[PDB]
């Protein structure tokens, strides 16, 4: 099972349902209490969330999924003037 | 592991 | 045992999972899945080269150095039909800042639009 995500920019991206279910919210959509379109499934909508940063945070939906089992060394993610300032609401906005 | 939502405080809270 | 894959299209990239002992044919299913192609009018590339689906992703470049959460791996999916073409160029979403893919210059391609896809 995948979802896809989308970015405002156009670009689009699929996790596997449980690399998604590390945002809290996208595995809640994938059967969230919402009507049912003859298409659009599994699939993920950030109208505040560009190409580059739904990529940054979706590593760590399938980094934390392995290392949710390890606690041993997970490192962490880069921070810079550049890439992370979106992540401040979407990576918060993606539960953990 | 934290998503990236702890990742992306870091620089706001240190830089 | 396990390796980590991943199909590329034009500003359509999707994130696969499968066993390095797999299929080819097992991740195939997820093309008819997202695409909705078939093992005829699709092909796969691995590796600057094209994907076999007759052999595994051990046994045809994959184990688990060339595809995991540190790197994973990426294949070129493109349909051909009469005449037509999809993966081959592999459209990289929006990435100026960082997460150069390549030696990408952008010396210049902006504001004088050129050709244009439409």
């Amino acid at each position: 099972m995948y979802v896809k995500l989308i970015s405002s920019d156009g670009h689009e991206f699929i996790v596997k349902r449980e690399h998604a279910l590390t945002s809290g919210t996208i595995k809640a959509m994938l059967s969230g209490p919402g009507q049912f379109a003859e298409n659009e499934t599994n699939e993920v909508n950030f109208r505040e969330i560009p190409s580059h940063v739904l990529s940054k945070v979706c590593m760590y939906f399938t980094y934390k999924v392995r290392y949710t089992n390890s606690s041993t060394e997970i490192p962490e993610f880069p921070i810079a003037p550049e890439i992370a300032l979106e992540l401040l609401m979407a990576a918060n906005f993606l539960d953990c | 592991v934290a998503t990236l939502q702890h990742l992306c405080r870091k620089t706001v809270n240190g830089h | 045992m396990d390796v980590f894959l991943m199909i590329r299209r034009h500003k359509t990239t999707i994130f696969t999972d499968a066993k390095e002992s797999s299929t080819v044919f097992e991740l195939k299913r997820i093309v008819e899945g997202i695409l909705k192609r078939p093992p005829d009018e699709q092909r796969l590339y691995k590796d600057d080269q094209l994907l076999d689906d007759g052999k595994t992703l051990g046994e045809c470049g994959f184990t688990s150095q060339t595809a995991r959460p540190q790197a994973p791996a990426t294949v070129g999916l493109a349909f051909r039909a009469d005449d037509t073409f999809e993966a081959l160029c592999i459209e990289p979403f929006s990435s100026p800042p960082e997460l150069p893919d390549v030696m990408k210059p952008q010396d210049s391609g902006s504001s004088a639009n050129e050709q244009a896809v439409q």
